[PDB]
């Protein structure tokens, strides 16, 4: 009836406020292109136990990882960024030009639940698989910490944090005495 | 015979399915592979990533793959545009790309693909990598999509 | 004749210029809200205030624009010139 | 409540007037200019669809690329097109009989009214091929005065601005 007037003006302001929101989003997630690494610390290193896993699906190798984290993230949170995620990065090469890598643990980290993230001696439960066991003869393995986070609307960057801890593996030896 | 009313019915009728249909596939065009936008509906990325987020996606355009990534790909028993994280690379440099992957919040890999002896992921099993997230128009368009 | 004056018969019998200057103060009262909100946002700093200052603008808006100003239909012609009666 | 409703409906009385008074033919063209846009856009359209259809889209790129800029291109000179010519003049008309002369003497005419201003504007010109020249009669006037909610939208109302048209017209053509 007469209510077609405030329809035309339901429909004008509510795409008046939806474009002010969309531009008020893009402003927000424009300005920051800027971002800030972070910093890594392991004190030792501890290798054991690399046998060749003689399975019956292929005749792998399997080991096992143990060190220790001291970081700190007093510099890294952000106005619009909802989640903290840990990946980390171990690179290492083979005889048969295969550039491995095998990731180890993450957190679901919020904002506001550890200011102070160090802790020794931790385990992970996923398997460092070696793909053509051709481990056993390397001479040295790094490792590199990186993260990643989201956004509210915006790109997902991976931003790696400097600093590598590299270590070196013996010749021919199952059960690794490392200190 | 019908002029005017056939006239403007041609006339906003093609211009809207043509420009909608079009700009779609400007997008596909734009985005390198086929990639269209698409939408999450995952259930065990929840504390990772919510339900009903947009998701558009970028591709192979002189860079190769690397680790710690999402990665859309099908799944050919359902044929449907599955997003999971990447967790195992292992690569020669002569043409062939071979490697492991492992979804969040899951001690269970991304069963479907393949043998346990071969690797899960081809390079030409693949979608692409999805560079930006909408965070409320999904939910939006997948109640569209649940209306009949 | 008669017989096209039936559903075209609806045109704004009302005034011009106090609705101009009324979405004039729509748009201010918006644009306000929003800058608010955005520098609240940047001081405050977390997004759930502007998201409140956001959605009380919109209420806001809603709760000036739903009303009828019953006076301005009541007197279309108190700022436009006296239309005449057929 | 738009203006629009007015704006065309005292655009179809006056070419209803114009046509049982004045007895001229109406002509278009524009209009089959924009048939012709919209029908090879839709052509290439929905080839461009059908050829996505039938085959994959990686060996399908670049001309379909070629194909949508030239569409944007073509949009673009169709907004400028519409933005240089079809402002607001909305009829055309030629007389009757042309026994020895030659096609001239022809009127375009336009409606202007802005966003929500009381102010209508009838602007009507014409080319006289006597000397090669135009004449553009103009009227700032409002219509809204004397009639009601009814919608006395009447002739008996609107009389005297046809009647200022047909004598300039009688004292412009001798
Ligand atoms: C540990 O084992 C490695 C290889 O087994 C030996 O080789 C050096 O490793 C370091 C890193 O540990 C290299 O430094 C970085 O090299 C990157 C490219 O090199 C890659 O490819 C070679 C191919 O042989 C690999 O050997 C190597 O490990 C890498 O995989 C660069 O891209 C890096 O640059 C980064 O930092 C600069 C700032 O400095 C940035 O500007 C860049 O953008 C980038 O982010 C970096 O330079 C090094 O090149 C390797 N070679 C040599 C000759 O040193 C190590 O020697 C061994 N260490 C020990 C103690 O045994």
């Amino acid at each position: 009836n007469t209510v077609l007037s405030r329809a035309n003006s339901l429909f004008a302001f509510s795409l008046s406020v939806m474009a002010a929101l969309t531009f008020g989003c893009f402003i927000t997630t424009a300005f920051k292109d800027r971002s800030v690494p972070v910093r890594l610390h392991v004190s030792r290193i501890m290798l054991k136990n690399v046998e060749d896993f003689t399975g019956p699906r292929e005749r792998s190798d399997l080991g096992f990882i143990t060190f220790d984290i001291t970081a700190d993230l007093e510099n890294i949170f952000d106005w619009n960024v909802k989640q903290l995620f840990l990946y980390l990065s171990a690179e290492y090469s083979t005889k048969n030009n295969a550039l491995n890598q095998v990731v180890l643990w993450d957190k679901i980290v919020l904002r506001g639940d550890n200011p102070k993230l160090l802790l020794k001696d931790m385990k992970t439960k996923y398997f460092f698989f070696d793909d053509g066991n051709g481990l056993k003869g390397n001479r040295n393995v790094t490792l590199t910490l990186s993260w990643n986070v989201v956004p509210n609307a915006g790109i997902l960057p991976l931003v790696t944090g400097s600093g590598h801890v590299s270590v070196p593996f013996p010749d021919t030896y199952e059960i690794t005495k490392s200190y | 015979m019908n002029k005017r009313q056939l006239y403007y019915q041609v006339l906003n009728f093609g211009m809207i399915v043509s420009s909608a249909l079009m700009i779609w596939k400007g997008l596909m065009v734009i985005t390198g592979s086929e990639s269209p936008i698409v939408v999450v509906l995952s259930g065990s990325m929840e504390p990772a990533f919510h339900r009903g987020d947009l998701l558009f996606l970028t591709n192979r355009v002189e860079d190769p793959i690397r680790v710690g990534e999402i990665v859309v790909f099908r799944i050919e028993g359902r044929e449907i545009p599955i997003v999971h994280r990447v967790l195992k690379i292992h690569e020669k440099q002569n043409g062939h790309i071979k490697f492991l992957t492992k979804g969040d919040n899951n001690a269970v890999d991304d069963r479907g693909l393949y043998k346990q002896g071969q690797h899960w992921l081809e390079k030409k099993d693949v979608v692409g990598r999805a560079r930006g997230f909408v965070p409320y128009i999904g939910i939006v368009t997948i109640l569209m999509n649940d209306y009949p | 004749p008669a017989m096209l004056e039936h559903l075209s018969s609806l045109p704004t019998q009302m005034d011009y210029k106090g609705q101009k200057l009324a979405e004039q103060m729509f748009q201010g009262i918006i644009l306000f809200s929003a800058i608010v909100g955005f520098i609240y946002g940047y001081v405050a700093e977390q997004f759930g205030w502007t998201v409140y200052i956001v959605m009380a603008g919109f209420a806001f808006s809603c709760l000036l624009t739903l009303p009828p100003w019953p006076i301005y239909r009541r007197h279309p012609l108190k700022w436009l010139p006296v239309q005449e009666s057929s | 409540w738009d203006g629009s409703a007015v704006k065309n409906s005292l655009d179809d009385s006056a070419k209803k007037v114009l046509l049982e008074k004045y007895k001229y033919v109406e002509n278009f063209g524009l209009i089959d200019g924009r048939l012709t846009i919209c029908t090879i856009s839709c052509f290439f359209a929905i080839v461009a669809l059908i050829w996505d259809y039938m085959h994959p889209f990686p060996e399908s790129k670049p001309v379909l690329a070629l194909c949508v800029i030239s569409y944007f291109v073509m949009m673009g000179i169709l907004t400028i097109y519409t933005s240089y010519k079809e402002k607001s003049i909305f009829l055309v008309a030629h007389r009757k009989d042309p026994t020895g002369m030659d096609p001239d003497d022809i009127w375009q005419l336009s409606s202007s009214l802005k966003r929500f201003d009381d102010k209508y504007t009838l602007k009507l010109t014409f080319i006289s091929g006597r000397t090669k020249q135009q004449r553009e009669a103009e009227f700032t006037k409002s219509i809204a005065k004397f009639f009601d909610h009814s919608g006395t939208l009447v002739m008996d109302a609107y009389e005297p601005e046809i009647s200022r048209l047909h004598d300039s017209l009688a004292i412009e053509r001798k």
